[PDB]
RNA sequence: GAUCGUAUUGGGCCUCUAACCUCGGACCGUAUAUCCGGUUCAGGGACAGUGCCUGGUGGGUAGUUUAACUGGGGCGGUUGCCUCCUAAAAUGUAACGGAGGCGCCCAAAGGUUCCCUCAACCUGGACGGCAAUCAGGUGUUGAGUGUAAGUGCACAAGGGAGCUUGACUGCGAGACGGACAUGUCGAGCAGGGACGAAAGUCGGGACUAGUGAUCCGGCACCUCUGAGUGGAAGGGGUGU
RNA sequence: ACUACGAGUAAAGAUGCUCGUUACGCGCGGCAGGACGAAAAGACCCCGGGACCUUCACUACAACUUGGUAUUGGUGCUCG
RNA sequence: AACACAGGUCCGUGCGAAGUCGCAAGACGAUGUAUACGGACUGACGCCUGCCCGGUGCUGGAAGGUUAAGAGGACCCGUU
RNA sequence: AAGUCCAAGAGUGCGGCAGUGAGACGGCGGGGGAUAAGCUCCGUGCGUCGAGAGGGAAACAGCCCAGAUCGCCGGCUAAG
RNA sequence: GCUGUGGGUAGGGGUGAAAGGCCAAUCAAACUCCGUGAUAGCUGGUUCUCCCCGAAAUGCAUUUAGGUGCAGCGUCGCAUG
RNA sequence: CAGCGAAAGCGAGUCUGAAUAGGGCGUAUCCACACAAGAGUGUGUGGUGUAGUGGUGUGUUCUGGACCCGAAGCGGAGUG
RNA sequence: UCUGCUGUGAAUCUGCCGGGACCACCCGGUAAGCCUGAAUACUUCCCAGUGACCGAUAGCGGAUUAGUACCGUGAGGGAA
RNA sequence: AAUAUAUAGGCGUCUGGGGGGAACGCGGGGAAGUGAAACAUCUCAGUACCCGUAGGAAGAGAAAACAAAAUGUGAUUCCG
């Protein structure tokens, strides 16, 4: 699977709003990434889930 | 008794659109092509794959600049 | 011919039925203005009298046209416009 | 004998306060990914049926 | 946490007879009866057989499926997408015609701001040599662009550094292409952001492959519905 | 139908078309070169549909079989 | 030159047998009883019939692994 | 910008009813083949046959002249 | 061994010293009536007249290639000229 | 004879949406006048005003054997 | 909701059953007993009539010896 | 009777049944060709056929029903 889909949810509402693809063996880690979170209203941190 | 050969892509129907002198609206699609065999003039912009576009109302002009073909969009006036 | 006919490779229309829905025959002031040149009470027995509405249902009155006569109007539901030009012209907007 | 309407054409096709049958568009139930939100946007809603099909998706809403 | 009596409850074992069984014997219906039924003795015995539920074996039987293209059919080969030639200087164009590639990858190889110019050759240099690193000169494109081919790119789309997540949400005038269903480009508006002094650029990647309609179902969220009513189940919408 | 031959032409093997050559009308007995002679809507080959046969093709079923429960009960040990 | 055949070997069957015809009762086998009956292969007679139990069957054994229904109802949810 | 314009019986939009979806040869540009085929696959505001009679090519769908509303015991021509 | 008379076995069934043999001149599943006017992308046939117009044998898709759907090309009506 | 929306619902408007900000669908159609724009025209005031439905002829079509003829074969019950 | 087979198996009115899983409340009814006309379906047969139905290859297979002659072992087929 | 209660069984007498019928009813069993452009779910179709039974008709029928807040209907059957 190696690129597998990951979706990315808003640490503040918890909605998952994104959903995308990254590399597991270059990236272990969940995905720290900033994107715009619409019942939010606002840029907000997202994270793996 | 066999080829290896046989296989092929579809036509993707590049091309100019729009010759010289025709009429446009703003948003017609003047030419489509792969890379940059035209460049943009004035009034014109390039899209992401490469297509010009017009960005005003007018008539197509093609041109050269430096070298380069462009095309370019003459602002037709008022009747 | 045996490939996916149409009626089969398009997504099915969104949405349910709802079969508790409340369905009105609607009637609007400017029709009202030209049936009732004299004014008067306006109920559905002379709305269906009068050909403007089936005849054992409900009626809910829109407010398309102009009226310009005195009218007391009485229906099972009134829209705001409708209410509010009837009022105007000195009526009455009494529901059911 | 009455005529009998397509169920699949009932539930797929509906017309408008003039007569114009509209149908939805295909590509989106899933897989979506990787399709892009401007691909995705014009997508959804719905669009006139075709002159091609108009005569044949006539025939099947009405009988 | 280990032991005994009061209770129920199941598992295992050996028995018992009264259900049930016996094509074991004898008597009767019966004059004729190797049927049948009854009486009784002799044995098995809560097993077997049978009903319902359930898992296996099951060509013994049954209904069927077992692709098309094709210089006849079969065998061989192919089937979708991208690039070039054939293709006759717009577009399109066939053959079991000629050559290749794809079913990915990158958290930076994306966005932005700023700076830079390769390959090759000549000369001189400790190991070091044709070719490692250093210096000077000639060098306009012959290097390189994640990956095929073509069209591009030196104004750089090629090389380097800082910050960063627009690889956004709601949309979208106008177009290209088209049997249809698909597919493609798009200025511009609003929100909320990145970079930049500003102008401005940013809805992934120089561009074109990297994919799968519908049905059916899963998950998250929504100010939708809720079969007398309040809920609920189920169903809808949005994202996937 | 008062149904010649040759060299050609034609759906590419002509009594019937072209140019020529030959031949009085009608029968009888014979021979089988042609009338792509007669008979049988090619059995070969292909395409479409059947039928029957096979098997570690698919889905089922009879049959055989496993356990639970009912018909189905009692006293004793023994385990939970 | 095919079938059968007398002869051979293997397998099954302890007796309303196994096998078979029948939904069953019943029947044949057989008024027989392993020196009998059924199935399979070989085919008078002579000399003989070699190696392999991995595959697939058939027979035997459960110490493990997997595995239905039925027993069991922890926990959770809806209602109030 | 004109031309044709008491016609091409032209284009475009919608609707009722279709048939067709086996093409052939000839001229030019090509592929496959041996730069063979009355071969095969394409391009052509190219033609004809198909669906087209009449004249010529002896006969001779696709070549050349020429598009048959009917009659005439009139004339002029095309290819030949 | 042949044979006469009488009787028995019935269709996915019988019978077969086995040939796919025989079961009323037909047997890789008899015959009759009924379902039934089976179905057939295939072959054949489809009957009076004249007037006006007049094709296609191409593209895409197809369990598709001798079938079919949409488009292209015909006709009739209406609108636009 | 009112439409829009998945729906609650609202209604000459309605849905999406944070949006008087664009778009989708709808308000028969035309004429005149103003206001804006020449991103293709839009928005407002007036008028004129909206045509369906029921019989029946015709062409297609649906369900029925459905323009007519034609299999090999498949089931049910019986006769041999 | 109704209903077949196999198990398990309740209460007599503050009971029990239905209001499309289920729960609460309100509403309706009172299962496990039995009878019942008319409105509806059909014509072997009898009587009286009618036809923009056939007129002897039609109309019933049968206007005449008609289920006759004939065919088949039989079921059955079946005329002029 | 075996066998004691008795029962099975035996003997005598009265009352019924049995078979046929074109359609229609009720209750049971229950196909396939066909369509799905293949086929098994599905369809054909509870059809064809078969079995038991009636009657002049049959079946059903007198709410453990509908309904939805209406101070509403009130057995069954049949028709739109
Ligand atoms: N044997 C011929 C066909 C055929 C059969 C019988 C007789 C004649 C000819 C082929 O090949
Ligand atoms: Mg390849
Ligand atoms: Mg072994
Ligand atoms: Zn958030």
């Amino acid at each position: 699977d190696v690129r597998p889909k990951i979706t990315l949810a808003c640490e503040v509402c918890k909605h998952r709003n994104y959903i995308t693809k990254k590399n597991r063996r270059n990236d272990p880690d969940r995905l720290e990434i900033k994107k715009f979170c619409p019942n939010c209203g606002t840029h907000q941190p997202h994270k793996e889930s | 008794s066999s080829s290896r050969n046989g296989r092929d892509s579809a036509a993707q129907r590049l091309g100019v659109k729009r010759f010289g002198g025709q009429v446009v609206k703003a948003g017609e699609i003047l030419v489509r092509q792969r890379g940059t065999h035209f460049h943009p003039g004035v009034n014109v912009g390039r899209g992401g794959d490469d297509t010009l576009f017009a960005l005003a109302p007018g008539a197509v002009e093609f041109g050269a600049k430096r070298g380069r073909k462009t095309v370019n969009i003459v602002p037709v006036a008022r009747p | 011919g045996g490939q996916m006919p149409i009626h089969m490779r398009l997504p099915k229309l969104k949405g349910f039925k709802n079969r508790f829905r409340t369905e009105y025959q609607v009637v609007n002031v400017g029709d009202i203005n030209k049936a009732f040149p004299q004014g008067g009470t306006v109920g559905v027995d002379e709305l269906v009298a009068k050909g403007l509405v089936r005849k054992n249902s409900l009626v809910k009155v829109l407010g398309d046209g102009k009226l310009t006569v005195k009218v007391d109007v009485t229906a099972n539901k009134f829209s705001g416009s409708a209410r509010e030009a009837i009022t105007a012209a000195g009526g009455s907007a009494t529901e059911l | 004998p009455k005529a009998k309407t397509h169920s699949g054409a009932s539930k797929r096709f509906r017309r408008t306060g003039t007569g114009k049958i509209v149908r939805q568009k295909a590509n989106r139930r899933h897989l979506l990914e990787h399709k892009p939100t401007k691909r995705t946007r014009r997508l959804d809603g719905r669009t006139t049926v075709s002159a091609a099909d108009n005569s044949r998706i006539n025939k099947l809403l009405n009988g």
